[PDB]
């Protein structure tokens, strides 16, 4: 068959979000609130293209919008967030329920200094509508022409010509 | 019976039986072509229904 078409190594270079998983999980609800739009454009492009190579640029927007999410935490509320992801980082299963006072301090400092509302129980699992200008992929499976089906039956059913025609049976 | 009666009755018998014989030869040729090509209503052995396929958005996108 054909050559697989991969992007080059310079096409994949982007400033990564070089933080740990507890830093991400501690900031997760405000990330799902504030970084909604490029993330949903990316995941819509990701389920519609069904090909990561056609989803790189939108993905870079994700990696553009996450970092600006953290710098805006780093410029204003670096220390309550630092205590909060440290307390999240202690636990094995990384429980939100073991760290409610640092969560309250972080949410209070964020709501005062930046004006972000933490999403409630039920909001981040909603299915939202996304306004994009990219075209809908007309063939995301790279399929081809389906074969022509067999012709159907039509016409009124006439009786059998001279019956069964089985050797001598005249009916 | 009259010779006219037997004669024309024999012609009716020969019409019916020659038509049955030509239809049997056509039936054999139709069966041969439908088994060879598979494009007729006979020998349509079952394949999988595509109404069974789930086209919902799945868990991972690459599918
Ligand atoms: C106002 C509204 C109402 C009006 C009503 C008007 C009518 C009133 C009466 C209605 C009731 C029906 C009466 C009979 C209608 C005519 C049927 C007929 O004779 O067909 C001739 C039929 C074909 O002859 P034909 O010259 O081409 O056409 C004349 C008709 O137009 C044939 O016409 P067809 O083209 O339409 O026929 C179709 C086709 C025409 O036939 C064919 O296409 C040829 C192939 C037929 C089958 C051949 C099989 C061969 C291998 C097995 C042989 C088994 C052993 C033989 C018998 C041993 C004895 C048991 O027949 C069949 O497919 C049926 C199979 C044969 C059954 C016939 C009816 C029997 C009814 C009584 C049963 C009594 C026992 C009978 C013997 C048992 C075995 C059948 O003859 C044969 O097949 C030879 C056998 C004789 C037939 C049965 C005789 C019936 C009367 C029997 C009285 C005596 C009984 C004694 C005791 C029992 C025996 C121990």
């Amino acid at each position: 068959p054909g050559i697989v078409e991969l992007p080059s190594l310079e096409d994949l270079k982007v400033q990564e979000v070089k933080v740990s998983s507890s830093v991400l999980k501690a900031a997760a609800h405000h990330y799902g609130a504030q970084c909604d739009k490029p993330n949903k454009e990316f995941m819509l492009c990701r389920w519609e293209e069904k090909d990561p190579r056609r989803c790189l640029e939108e993905g870079k927007l994700v990696n553009q919008c996450a970092l600006e999410f953290f710098r805006q935490i780093k410029r204003h509320c670096a220390e309550p967030f630092t205590e909060y992801w440290t307390c999240i980082d202690y636990s094995g299963l990384q429980l939100f329920r073991r760290c409610r006072k640092e969560q309250a301090q972080f949410d209070k400092c964020v709501l005062d200094k930046l004006g972000w509302v933490r999403p409630d129980l039920g909001e981040l699992s909603k299915v939202t509508k996304v306004k994009t200008d990219r075209p809908l992929p007309e063939n995301p499976y790279h399929s081809r022409a389906r074969p022509e089906p067999n012709p159907e039956v039509e016409g009124d059913l006439k009786p059998a010509r001279h019956g069964s025609r089985l050797f001598f049976w005249t009916m | 019976d009259a010779p006219e009666k037997n004669y024309e009755r024999t012609m009716a018998i020969l019409q019916i039986e020659s038509e049955k014989a030509e239809l049997r030869l056509k039936e054999l040729e139709v069966r041969r072509l439908m088994r060879a090509k598979g494009d007729g209503p006979w020998f349509q052995y079952p394949t999988i229904d595509k109404a069974l396929i789930d086209h919902s958005p799945k868990a991972t996108p690459d599918n």
